[PDB]
Parts: C-alpha cells; sequence; structure tokens
C-alpha cells in the first residue's frame, strides 16, 4: 500500500533511471533534424550486402539494449524481484523498450529515424530483406509521435513495458503484479498533474508490442537459416541469447 | 547467460 510520497518519490525515481541511461540526447536528436541521408548514401545503404547490414543493426540494437539492462538496473523494484523474473522481464521486455525509445529517435515530419550519424527512411534497410518489419516498426514509431511524449512520460510507459506481469515463467508473479501496479499508480499520478490523461486511451494494445518482437525473431530465424557462419562469428552474443530460436 | 552476467 504505496502512500503518496512513495508514489511521488517512485515517479521521481523512474525519470532519473531514464535521463541517465538514455543512449542519445534529445537536444541532439532535434539538432540533427536537417542532417539527413542524400540519395547517393541511401543506394550505398541499398547496396550493402544482407551479412553486413544485419551485422550492424544487430549491433546497434545490442548497444541499445546494454542502456535498456542498465535503465532496469536503476528502476526502483526492479533488483528487488528475484533473479529468474528479472531474466524473464528483461529477455521479453528489452526489445520491447527499445522501441518505444525509438521514437525519441523518429522524425514524424518527413518520417526518418536517426541512425548512423544521420536521418533516413526505412529504404535504408532494404538490404535487411524483412521489409514488412521495419515498415511495421516505422509505423509503431509514427503512432508514438502522435502522443506527443515527454520524456517523463516515455520513462514512466518504458518502465510499464519492461515490468509486466503477464510475461509466462515469473517464479513470484504476486510480487511483479505489485510493482507493475505501484509503476501504475506514479503512471497515473504524474498525467493526472499535467493534465495528460488522454493519452492512456490511445497507448497501442500491448499486444502489438509482443507482435513487431515476434516479428523480429521469424526474421532472424530468416537470416540465420541462410547465413549461420555470420551469426555465430560476429552478432554480439547478447543479440544472440535474447533473439535466437 | 549474458543477462545474469549483466544484472550482477
Ligand atoms: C533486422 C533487425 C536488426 C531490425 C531492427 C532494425 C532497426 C529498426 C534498428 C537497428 C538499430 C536501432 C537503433 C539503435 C539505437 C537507438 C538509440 C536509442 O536512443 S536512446 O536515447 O533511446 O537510448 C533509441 C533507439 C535507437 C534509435 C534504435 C531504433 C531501432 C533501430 C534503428
Amino acid at each position: 500500500y504505496a502512500s503518496l510520497t512513495e508514489i511521488e518519490h517512485l515517479v521521481q525515481s523512474v525519470c532519473k533511471s531514464y535521463r541517465e541511461t538514455c543512449q542519445l540526447r534529445l537536444e541532439d536528436l532535434l539538432r540533427q533534424r536537417s542532417n539527413i541521408f542524400s540519395r547517393e548514401e541511401v543506394t550505398g545503404y541499398q547496396r550493402k550486402s544482407m551479412w553486413e547490414m544485419w551485422e550492424r543493426c544487430a549491433h546497434h540494437l545490442t548497444e541499445a539494449i546494454q542502456y535498456v539492462v542498465e535503465f532496469a538496473k536503476r528502476l526502483s523494484g526492479f533488483m528487488e524481484l528475484c533473479q529468474n523474473d528479472q531474466i524473464v522481464l528483461l529477455k521479453a521486455g528489452a526489445m520491447e523498450v527499445v522501441l518505444v525509445r525509438m521514437c525519441r529517435a523518429y522524425n514524424a515530419d518527413n518520417r526518418t529515424v536517426f541512425f548512423e550519424g544521420k536521418y533516413g527512411g526505412m529504404e535504408l534497410f532494404r538490404a535487411l530483406g524483412c521489409s514488412e518489419l521495419i515498415s511495421s516498426i516505422f509505423d509503431f514509431s509514427h503512432s508514438l509521435s502522435a502522443l506527443h511524449f515527454s520524456e517523463d512520460e516515455i520513462a514512466l510507459y518504458t518502465a510499464l513495458v519492461l515490468i509486466n506481469a503477464h510475461r509466462p515463467g515469473l517464479q513470484e508473479k504476486r510480487k511483479v503484479e505489485q510493482l507493475q501496479y505501484n509503476l501504475e499508480l506514479a503512471f497515473h499520478h504524474h498525467l493526472s498533474k499535467t493534465h495528460r490523461q488522454s493519452i492512456l486511451a490511445k497507448l497501442p494494445p500491448k499486444g502489438k508490442l509482443r507482435s513487431l518482437c515476434s516479428q523480429h525473431v521469424e526474421r532472424l530465424q530468416i537470416f540465420q537459416h541462410l547465413h549461420p557462419i555470420v551469426v555465430q562469428a560476429a552478432f554480439p552474443p547478447l543479440y544472440k541469447e535474447l533473439f535466437s530460436t | 547467460t549474458l543477462l545474469q552476467l549483466l544484472l550482477g
């Protein structure tokens, strides 16, 4: 039964954890908006071998995930859960957090994402050979940009994305339910203070984030089967642990 | 596992 002071402390603790574990400054991301990949640079990315592009993307994705792990470690209550349940929440939720965090690096006006120094459209990622997944991800980020999240809101939202009591294989499900509820309290508390509770009904259905993650695992299966050596030799071992079957 | 290692 967390008091109003406990809830207010949980809000500040969540927003601090988030500020400290972002790979990119929001000030830089908006500064680089005019910096967009040229028609020649896009063609270069499109003419990369599949293995090279996958390798690059898997590296950058793993990097972002390392920041998500750090976010989890500083998240109030996460380290209080048992070891097994930390693993489960992170394994299922790491990619989900990154997909949400992506909207900070996403420009709605020209439908571009900040990638390897500049902004580019989903056309950049054609050498991956999974255009349905890429465009799905760009659609998801575009829907989040319509919500006009502030940093504090993303912080509180991504915390709820991570702490999800419905993940299969939780050893102490009830302890997870209690922390999830408190973070919901923290979320609703901050929103109501800012007159922003109207976004709650506009939040993506939880099955959409699972679907994107399922889609990623499947596209890795297609790639790993065609290129098993590349994944074994070059891919970050964390990426293989989290996403490979 | 690697997740275990990163969490201590
Ligand atoms: C084939 C598979 C790898 C598909 C994934 C391809 C794209 C969609 C990935 C690869 C590299 C990824 C970025 C890596 C790194 C970051 C930094 C991160 O910044 S932070 O401030 O939120 O920590 C936001 C997400 C973002 C932009 C990721 C978005 C998503 C991103 C473009």
